[PDB]
């Protein structure tokens, strides 16, 4: 709850007076670096069709991966298009 | 002094009157939307000044569809961008839309409808966003947002 | 003082250089369109004030077409933003375009299009906004309209 | 003191983070963008004053597409706008995203994609655009732009 | 006419002093309640796909609908599709 | 190289101080009128589905035509469309494929 060298550590955030470092509530918010952030970045939420892999942690987001069947690309990180992986075609 | 603002749809971050208005925004001030001399109720910007606004709106229209059976599939997203002023009824202000592929190999839909435009406003004035198929919205908050702000 | 305007497709509200130049804009004070210290000629906007100038247009493509037989259907909708300024042609600032569904079971379309950007203008500079297809082009005051104001 | 900045894409006039970050904007002044109290470094738009700025840009995808074989051929045409602050990552503020038509009849796509919205940035902020499918944008310099402006 | 305590009655506009009240211009705009408008709210004009059921006056608006065979609905309201009516299908 | 009534010949732009006119620069950009701009307009670069009959000069923007096979038309000067193989059943192609044309088909008479 004090800045070290005005950054706070990941997981935190800057106060608007400048100086606690308040946290980030679980699967809402986070940091994963260290920040000045005046807020904490939300988590993002994997929809039907994507199966959460990954809690959002205080310190990392969610990550969340195409269902059984479908796979996502560099090109296409958008919705997950219809042997297959992850990540690829058949 | 500044007399502009910029909304967003809640339900969190992106992976790493017509139709049925939109109240789900963020009336609050985040990492990424904010109310400067204006403010949320009920999903609709109040104006506190008067002057020219300049209006604009995004909505994300995402699905993964299905070709239903006992139905057509036909989808006319379109987005709405009322008023209420001192006056009984809703007066739409602007409206886009889109149709999703009539392709029967149409295994999904991305159609991001933004639109914007600049209108007297008079205190008090109120302006929201309506659409048509509010269940293929999607509102991560850098997908739908609603703002506007003073010119002059 | 302000320095805005907006000007929509006559015609009647909704429901409740390349391509052709639209020219029926509205050149009066309504409920949905003014002019602050810029006015329209001919369907164009004259400039008074030299300045940067955010530019937009929307404009509604909706047809209600029918595959017919010994032709192509595919459409091209394009809206071009002009200008004219002290030289012979028409310079274009911007164009924004789409493409009508090539399934053979498309029944209508629905394509708005809308584009906005920011062109420093000179005095009786003028600007105005162009169309492929303009007999599909709905010019309801919502549907379609043009504008630019001041920026800075 | 106008701060605002609108920069095309470079490739010649037209007939007369997440995807690939764009970064072959023009930047010296010319007849169709300028830089006014801004800059640009590596295609990132550089901020110099803390304010609310509207932020918008568009992108146009067209593409001759030929149905392949041995692969698929639905293209997710998205858009991505984001801003480098005093934090080690990207963050996104806004993402527009259309999809390509299903049709095999299809011949060839035009998309053209636009995207704004006001945001709050700092001094030393940087924004910059990303696309995904960049083997398909079109860069002559009405087509695709980008470009932001001061508002409070 | 004019206005009773800033409003003008359907059929008019008030005037941009506020002393006056206008009509509204038959089979081009109206308005249907007391108000304050600067501009009659322009008449709906029917369209290829529509029919009149009933014409615009000066306090009522145009009636459209959808022809024979086609309907709307609240989720496509914007173009009449192919028991049916015209608002429900089949 | 001198400015005729604050306004410059083709080929050429005028300058800020509105003292000089300077030359477009060939392949780069063009101006093909008198006038008064600060920068002379970028030339067109055709695109893969395009021939450059005519390369870009320092009055005169390239033209850029669709390929062989390919027609831009009026609606349609956006993306180059193919022609059709043969015409639609009862017609008779009264016309053959161009760069700004299909192929033309009318009914049978005699
Ligand atoms: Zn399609």
């Amino acid at each position: 709850s004090s800045p070290s060298e005005g950054l706070c550590p990941p997981g935190h955030h800057i106060s608007e007076d400048g100086r606690d470092c308040i946290s980030c509530k679980y699967g809402q918010d986070y940091s994963t670096h260290w920040n000045d952030l005046l807020f904490c970045l939300r988590c993002t939420r994997c929809d039907s069709g994507e199966v959460e892999l990954s809690p959002c942690t205080t310190t990392r987001n969610t990550v969340c991966q195409c269902e059984e069947g479908t796979f996502r690309e560099e090109d296409s990180p958008e919705m997950c298009r219809k042997d297959c992986t992850p990540w690829s075609d058949i | 002094q500044r007399v502009a603002a910029h909304i967003t749809g809640t339900r969190g971050r992106s992976n790493t009157a017509l139709g049925r208005k939109i109240n789900s925004w963020e009336s609050s001030r985040s990492g990424h939307s904010f109310l400067s001399n204006l403010h949320l109720r009920n999903g609709e910007l109040v104006i506190h000044e008067k002057g020219f606004y300049y209006i604009y709106s995004q909505t994300y229209f995402r699905f993964q569809e299905e070709i239903k059976e006992n139905t057509k599939n036909d989808k006319q997203m379109v987005q709405y961008i009322y008023k209420y002023t001192s006056y009984p009824d809703p007066i739409l202000l602007m409206k886009s839309a889109r149709n999703s592929c009539w392709s029967k190999d149409a295994e999904y839909g991305l159609y991001s409808i933004y639109q914007g435009g600049i209108f007297e406003l008079k205190e008090n004035d109120r302006i929201f966003v309506s659409v048509t198929n509010e269940h293929l919205i999607d509102m991560d908050h850098e997908a739908s947002f609603f703002g506007a702000f003073l010119v002059g």
